[PDB]
């Protein structure tokens, strides 16, 4: 029994509750055990108990003296017990009950009114039982609850006579999801008094029966409805009629397998912000298909149309203009579809539209042209994600319309070709261009020029060409912060190609072959394109095959905070090589081969570290190679994981496996 | 529902009294007790089984548990002497009650009969018809024994009597009527009603000369 | 750079088992793992692109799963011909580093050898050396002892036996024990005996020839 | 405080329709936190459910299998009222009729109504014959004096019988009613009155009869 | 029909300029990027890097950066893979593969027939074929079999065929194997049934790459010495 | 706000070398590259070359590989570009040119210098005063350069004060090898006897500043 | 190497009409063009960039068209300060190549008659035996002008030289300046010098003089 003001005892397989817990505890928490009984007189002493859980159990029935015990109970867990059988006595005492938790407990039938005097209930959840009628009452009462959850029953039927118990009180939400319900008595969502969210999931209903449900919510003050998975394979101008007596706002309407979307059929729903058609089996949309719904701001087509069938070349076709309507839609997510192209008046009227995602939307957009995104010029766009596309070329004048643009994903697509600079005429307010994981990118002078204005540049695993090229490609990125050249593999790059990039601030180099760049043998010296770097905050440098470090390398870099130089061959480093990192917090070095840690290099660097990692190193346990280290280590309020652990020596054979943490300074 | 209480049940006065009331599984609703007096409409005594209405004694204490839903009425008075009623709704049954409990309250010692025998009026033998009313008041125990006789020969005939109800002192009484004729209201020469309680004898006599 | 180890190393399964090869990588490689096929002596062959994708004319009892740092192949009903090294490669970085690889073998049942010894032919020992060759003709396991005798004594350290792969059909294996004496030691003997103990036989068969009998 | 006036025919015809009706006092007869009914006791202390009423948004009216379906609760929200039909009565309807209200939450009756009593018979409803009673030769020396009044022949019951219209109280009693082999009720109800205030004090007896439209009162003449 | 078809097997002394071929034909040479696999013997394959046959473009891996030089010709459609100067290390099988992007990586479809570089401080000798046959009466049981043994020869690779390449199933060629001199001997039988005697011609016949030696034999018992 | 000065003019021997200055303030000289522009009069110009001003990279044009040398001095914030084995085609006026936040253009000129070849040494200008004999509504003065080498020269009117109404003509080469300029000043004749008029010569190869005072009037 | 063929030659068009310069490229450049516009003496202003896009401070009527290889200058009703030397130029692959270039002068709908003004030589020239007398047309339209010395009414023939200054930026006029150069004894040999303009400006070829001694 753990005591941390809240008393814990889940899973201990407890018959009994426990008596040697404090008076000073106001919550118990007993789910997953093996009580059967709940005596009163076993909850005297603890009659500070707000909340009570006993979820998982095999309690038979609960003793009405018992609510006495707890007269500040707020919270009540019974889920999935073998509380069978309810009474007028059993929730009579417990007036104080806000919450109360029912769920997978075989119920059949509910009798009178076990929840008469539960006014201050807000929430009660009846779900995973075998109700299989709405009826809770025969009076009016619970007109504090908000939330009714009658998930997973073999409910049929909703009637007034069993719903109206609700007539002074204001239902945000009505859980009606895996019921099989097959009629809606008239007024039976009228003999509610509020009533805001209906949730019918799972419900096999119909166009039929989804519109006589429809009419049944009409003039009523609904706002969220949920009718997903309602096997809604068609939808006509007469389905949803009801709703245009309503101020609905959100509707779900997705996993329904609908195939045709006939016109006018939301015409009804002026009112409707949030639009749910994600998972479905669209194979043609028509023009007046989403007429009408000019008030909504977020609409979701994720897989909403049929998929090619390869041999019928059967393509879901969306005809043009059919996105019009919506002028006030700010966020379109078409993600994962087969849809065969962009059409020249596809996205035509989406005069609000910032956010589109288009990640793969289409079976092959294998050419960008002056002509494709035509239909967005009237558009405030700010993000477009063409991820997934196959996008194989990229012609030039193709993000012309997209004057507003600031973020761009090009990313996981089959880019391979001459970026000229032109074809990103036109983002004049361009923040990011998201452009790792491609084929090629040949680079220019003039590839990125038209785009001064670029914070963020992601060329991961692209093989970049002419990178080492001598006036550089990034030259007029002079607002750039963040540069991702990861996972290239480039052997050369030159002094000057983080020239002109001063407000450059994180920097990734890792998974590349710079190390022949940084020996001494290398024709010229080393390459020092950590030159003029006075904003740098993140460097990261791992996986080059680094085996040694020019003593300058990291001079300009005083506002280095973070530095990554682990997964190399690195041994032995010159003196003064992190003389001018003062700002320094986080030092990675692990998986290296150093063999010494001696004052003359880790100095400067271990001044005001918070972050040390050198998990795998072969170290050397003499005086004069470990002393220092160690020292330091004793006294150090810098945090360093796996200190005990993972820092072992491999010389002298003496101290092999043997933590650094544990060496004994007082011989040297 | 089938709910079963006890016929009869008495006690003396002043003595913890015990009321049952038997059914299935009753200890899982909530049960109530009503008092109800000859002549008067039935009162409730005990709701929630155990709570006590406003302007209900502390006398009446009540308690429900497994199949026997039980009412305990300690200092039994001579007031207390009523008829109850245990009832609970339950199913769309909508109130179910049982079978009903008479209470007895011993004695109150016992009394002498107050005998009046009233002749017929004058009008009603302008109506030319005549009835004797024999009008008891006052005695315990209830159990009488009257009889009308015409001289010294017992007449039974033509004669209608009600069996003894209570008054409000909780003391017995009863009326008795003999129907007959002017004629034989004049004819026979002493007309006597004769009560017997406990063996002992009462009695009042009427003449044709009044 | 990135290391991508494989496990087991090696394995045996019969004909219509379901074998799975794991692959693990030192660094999460997300989704872009391979999966090639190497017959011996052979150029590989591409079975799985994309950790899941079935490369096109690949057989459909080829299964491929996994993501991050830990992906799985998997063999529905394995062949007599199914049997290869298959090595998982990683295209997370333009350095590409693949697996060690994994053997896999096929769990027959035990079969005898059928042995056949070979004297020196006369235009060898022309040369002035002579090579006696034993033969095993398809068995199983590849687990065998041969050991040669001249006179009843048994020779060592002269003899180099080359074993075949299993068959394409029967997966049975085939050695040939090669044992090398000068001209001088071929007629300064008699009795030369080929001596085979192996799992398919009780007691070792002894086939043998005579100097200049033979 | 909450009262319930009852009213009705005391008698009704076999084969017909009974009718009755219970007026609330201190309560609505069309909301919640208040619930009604009508409950029979037939003669033999045999107390029964008939039915029950109440509101939460539509009316739900609750009966019994006893009552069938000759019986039909229907509420006044106008007048607030709620009345009581029973089709096709049998003598066996006969009883002591109560209106009842039913307390939330759960349904106990903490006000019942006075209770009207009706009867199936098949009569004409005879009117009672009154005479006052008193002795004829009045000169004792007892300090009680009890003179009443006889009820004669009358049908169906009940009668109530009053003194001064209410003002006379304590000392007052009324006799059960008996059963004459002709089938018609006679009842007796006397008070005893000082001797020294006989002819100085007034004395005068009421009698109301329910379903024979009668209401008579009487003086008694007190002999000197 | 995609097909890629590297040079034969070299054979030269460390120290010496070696450049073998890679030729594709079928497909868009110079639509898909042309790799490099090492495999020394008896252990895993090894990515050696790869070039654009449209503009030379090369990237090598970090373990073979400066220590080989990729080359192509997009006129005959070939790519090469060289050294200035060969080492004792070289000596392993190459292979050089189509990458086709697919699944958003480069992945290996089309592969060479492989180029076996035999690079050590021996020279070349020809092989000696001498046939293997069992004695004459010892043969009744119900198959028997015979043999061609290809000993002292350097380097591998040597092919072995029966009857010109007609016989097919029934034969069997095993793994070469070194001897203590630096020679190597390899043994290719073949199983006949009862009719072994004299019904029908057996003749092996052996090629040499390297030493460029060809020959063919006739294998039957002989009942005298 | 930002510029780069180069000299005025350079006069050179034929068959020696010249190093050529362009200054660059304003900014931060360690920034852009420093381009350069050799451009013939009348004739088309011709992009030289591109030097980077911190590692010194130097990207040339084919044409003038041998013929232009360049070199920066980042502590002098100073591009220099040196011509070697001058001829009398190397006479031209050879510009420093820089880039702005778009590279694909030439927003930053300097003034240019006007390199010489000749082989003639220096002649100062002299100067001659131009009055009329005669009045009419406008009159005229004027100066006279004559006999200098090479060019330019640059003519005020009293101290830059007198600005319009102002013509200093093309200079002329004479037979005799001398270049002759002309200037002259249009005056209402009201202001001829009432105000002062001096026109200064300002010659830049033989550092010459003459201020010659037109008298008459 | 991608070259630069700019037409036409020169291009001579009055104010208020619309002008066209003309850029071919030997290669493909992209949209990668500069044009600038040079007055003589000074350092060449930047006119377009990326053949579409104004310089900061460039006015309106200047605005580049784009096609193929075909990159074009218009310029909107002209204005009398839009006068001087117009180039192109490539920024795509070095060596860059800049454009032969169109020299744009001017034009009015009006003729402007010349200030003819007479200089004799200076007092302190004739010191250096050499005499230079200078005739001025001060302010004239159209450039076409015959400037005829006369010594003793004797016309002069080589030994004269003409300086004319480049367009007025307001009232578009040019101003000429002849010098007749004579030695001291040539000069000192006559008496009665001239200088005769004949123009479109002038009703009659009007002939300034001046006399020897008389300045
Ligand atoms: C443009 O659209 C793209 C889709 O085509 C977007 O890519 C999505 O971005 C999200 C968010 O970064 C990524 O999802 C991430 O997944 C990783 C790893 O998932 C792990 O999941 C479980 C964990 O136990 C297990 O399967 C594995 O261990 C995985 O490692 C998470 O760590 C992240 O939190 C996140 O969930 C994907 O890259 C991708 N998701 C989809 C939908 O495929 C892209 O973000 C868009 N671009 C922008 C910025 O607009
Ligand atoms: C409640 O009881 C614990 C245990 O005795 C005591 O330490 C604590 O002070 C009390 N309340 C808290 C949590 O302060």
């Amino acid at each position: 029994t753990v005591s941390h003001e809240v008393a814990d005892c889940s899973h201990l397989k407890l018959t009994q509750v426990p008596d040697d817990l404090p008076t000073n505890i106001t919550v118990l928490n007993l789910t997953h055990n093996q009580l059967r009984r709940l005596p009163a007189a076993n909850f005297t002493r603890y009659s500070q108990l707000t909340s009570l859980d006993v979820g998982f159990n095999t309690i038979s029935k609960l003793e009405p003296e018992l609510c006495q015990k707890l007269p500040m109970l707020k919270v009540l867990n019974l889920q999935h017990n073998e509380l069978s059988q309810l009474s007028d006595k059993t929730f009579a005492f417990c007036t104080n009950l806000t919450e109360l938790h029912l769920m997978s407990n075989s119920i059949q039938k509910i009798k009178n009114n076990p929840f008469v005097k539960q006014k201050n209930l807000i929430t009660l959840d009846l779900s995973h039982n075998g109700l299989s009628s709405t009826k809770l009452g025969t009076q009016v009462q619970l007109e504090n609850l908000q939330e009714l959850l009658l998930s997973n029953n073999k409910i049929q039927a909703l009637k007034s006579e069993e719903l109206d118990i609700f007539a002074n009180s204001s239902l945000k939400k009505l859980e009606l999801s895996s019921n099989q319900i097959k009629e809606f008595s008239p007024g039976c969502f009228h003999a509610i008094g509020r009533l805001f969210g209906l949730f019918l999931n799972n419900v096999q209903l119909g166009p039929s029966l989804t519109e006589k449900l429809c009419l049944e919510l009409a003039n009523t003050s609904i706002r969220n409805l949920s009718l997903s998975n309602s096997q809604l394979s068609t939808t006509s101008n007469t389905t949803f009629l009801g709703l245009k007596w309503t101020n609905l706002t959100m509707l779900d309407l997705s996993y329904n397998n609908l195939n045709v979307v006939g016109n006018d059929s939301f015409a009804w729903l002026p009112q409707l912000e949030y639009f749910f058609l994600e998972y479905n089996n669209i194979q043609h949309l028509f023009s007046h298909s989403l007429h009408g719904l000019f008030n909504v701001r977020y609409l979701n087509l994720k897989r909403s149309f049929t998929k090619q069938s390869i041999s019928l070349a059967s393509l879901p076709k969306i005809d043009d203009f059919s996105f019009q309507w919506l002028k006030c839609l700010e966020h379109l997510n078409m993600e994962d579809n087969d849809i065969p192209g962009i059409k020249s008046n596809m996205f035509t009227g989406l005069i609000n539209l910032k956010y589109l995602s288009l990640s793969n939307s289409f079976t092959s957009l294998r050419t960008l042209t002056n002509e494709t995104f035509v239909s967005l010029a009237h558009s405030p766009l700010h993000i477009l994600n063409l991820t997934k596309n196959k996008i194989s070329k990229i012609e030039s004048d193709a993000f012309s319309w997209l004057g507003h643009l600031e973020v761009l994903d090009l990313g996981l697509n089959e880019i391979g070709q001459e970026l000229t600079g032109q074809e990103w005429r036109g983002l004049e307010n361009i923040f990011e261009i998201y452009l790792s994981y491609n084929k090629y990118l040949q680079l220019t002078r003039n590839s990125f020029a038209l785009v001064p204005s670029l914070q963020r540049l992601m060329l991961r695993r692209v093989a970049l060409k002419n990178v080492d090229s001598s006036p550089s490609p990034f030259q007029p990125l002079r607002n750039l912060t963040i540069l991702d050249l990861s996972n290239n593999n480039i052997a050369n790059i030159n002094d000057d190609m983080l020239e002109g990039l001063e407000k450059l601030e994180i920097l990734d180099l890792q998974h590349n072959n710079l190390a022949r760049l940084w020996k001494h043998a290398n024709p010229g010296g080393p390459i020092y394109f950590l030159k003029g770097l006075s904003h740098l905050h993140i460097l990261n440098l791992e996986s080059n095959g680094f085996d040694e470090i020019p003593v300058e390398v990291f001079k300009d870099l005083f506002e280095l905070k973070i530095i990554d130089l682990g997964l190399n061959n690195l041994n032995t480093l010159p003196a003064s090589v992190f003389n001018n990192q003062v700002s320094l917090k986080s030092l990675n070095l692990q998986k290296n081969l150093i063999t010494s840690v001696e004052k003359k290099v880790f100095g400067p660097a271990f001044r005001n570290l918070t972050e040390l990692d050198m998990r795998f190193n072969p170290f050397d346990c003499t005086c004069e190679s470990i002393a220092w280290f160690v020292n330091w280590i004793n006294e150090t309020h810098t945090n360093i994981p796996e200190l005990s652990s993972h820092y072992l020596c491999n010389t002298p054979p003496h101290y092999h496996g043997f933590p650094v943490r544990l060496f004994d300074t007082s011989s040297c | 529902s089938v709910l079963t209480q006890p016929p009869s049940v008495s006690v003396a006065p002043g003595q913890t009294a015990r009321i049952s009331c038997s059914g299935d599984n009753i200890g899982s609703y909530y049960v109530h007790w009503y008092q109800q007096k000859p002549g008067q409409a039935p009162v409730l005594v005990i709701y929630e089984d155990s709570e006590r209405p406003s302007g209900i004694p502390e006398r009446f204490s009540g308690s429900n548990s497994g199949n026997t839903a039980t009412l305990t009425i300690s200092g039994t008075q001579a007031e207390d002497e009523a008829d109850y009623y245990c009832s609970s709704y339950d199913d769309p049954n909508f109130q179910v009650f049982g079978g009903g409990t008479k209470l007895t309250v011993l004695g109150q010692p016992k009394a002498a009969p107050s005998v009046t025998l009233f002749p017929p009026s004058s009008e009603e033998l302008q109506a030319n018809k005549a009835t004797l009313v024999c009008l008891i008041s006052d005695f315990y125990p209830g159990a009488v024994t009257v009889a009308w006789k015409a001289d010294s020969s017992p007449v039974k005939a033509g004669v209608e009597t009600t069996t003894p109800s209570k008054q409000s002192n909780n003391k017995y009484a009863a009326s008795s009527y003999l129907s007959l004729t002017p004629e034989q209201w004049k004819s026979h020469r002493s007309y006597s009603c004769q009560v017997t309680h406990e063996g002992s004898t009462v009695e009042k006599t009427v003449a044709p000369t009044e | 750079d990135i290391q991508m180890t494989q496990s087991p190393s090696s394995l045996s399964a019969s004909v219509g088992d379901r074998v799975t090869i794991t692959c693990r990588a030192s660094q999460s490689i997300g989704l872009y793992l391979a999966w090639y096929q190497q017959k011996p002596g052979k150029a590989p062959k591409l079975l799985i692109y994309a950790a899941s994708s079935l490369q096109s004319g690949v057989p459909s009892r080829f299964s491929g799963s996994g993501s991050g740092t830990d992906f799985t192949l998997t063999i529905s009903s394995l062949q007599p011909e199914d049997f290869a090294t298959y090595y998982c490669q990683q295209g997370n970085t333009l350095s590409y580093t693949f697996g060690q690889g994994t053997k896999v073998e096929i769990k027959r049942t035990v079969a005898a050898p059928s042995v056949f010894i070979f004297p020196p032919s006369d235009e060898q020992l022309k040369s002035g050396t002579a090579s006696v060759v034993c033969l095993l003709n398809n068995f199983y396991p590849r687990e065998a002892k041969v050991q040669w005798k001249v006179d009843n004594a048994l020779q060592s350290g002269n003899s180099q036996e080359s074993v075949t792969e299993q068959d394409s059909k029967d997966s049975t294996y085939s050695l040939s024990s090669t044992l090398t004496l000068s001209k001088a030691d071929y007629e300064k003997h008699k009795v030369y005996a080929c001596e085979v103990t192996h799992q398919g036989l009780s007691s070792p068969v002894t086939k043998s020839f005579n100097r200049g009998e033979c | 405080q909450v009262q319930l006036q009852q009213s009705g025919p005391g008698l009704v015809k076999p084969s017909q329709t009974l009718s009755l009706t219970c007026a609330i006092s201190g309560d609505s007869v069309s909301s919640n936190s208040a619930a009604w009914g009508w409950i029979r006791q037939s003669p033999g202390r045999g107390l029964e459910w008939l039915g029950i009423i109440q509101k939460r948004s539509k009316w739900y009216n609750n009966y019994a299998v006893s009552v069938k379906s000759r019986i039909t609760i229907n509420p006044d929200t106008s007048k607030n009222q709620f009345s009581l039909q029973l089709n096709s009565v049998t003598p066996e309807d006969t009883a002591v009729y109560y209106c009842a209200r039913y307390s939330y939450p759960f349904y106990s009756i903490d006000y019942w109504g006075q209770g009207t009593l009706v009867t199936v018979s098949s009569a004409s409803t005879k009117g009672p014959s009154v005479f006052p009673l008193a002795p004829c030769s009045r000169s004792t020396s007892e300090s009680t004096a009890a003179l009443g009044c006889l009820v004669k022949d009358y049908f169906p019951e009940p009668v109530t019988v009053s003194w001064n219209s209410g003002a006379l109280t304590s000392g007052v009693h009324t006799f059960p009613a008996v059963l004459q082999s002709s089938g018609l009720y006679s009842l007796s109800s006397v008070v005893t009155v000082p001797s020294s205030s006989l002819g100085t004090k007034t004395y005068t007896c009421n009698v109301d009869h329910k379903p024979s439209n009668t209401k008579v009162d009487k003086r008694v003449h007190h002999h000197h």
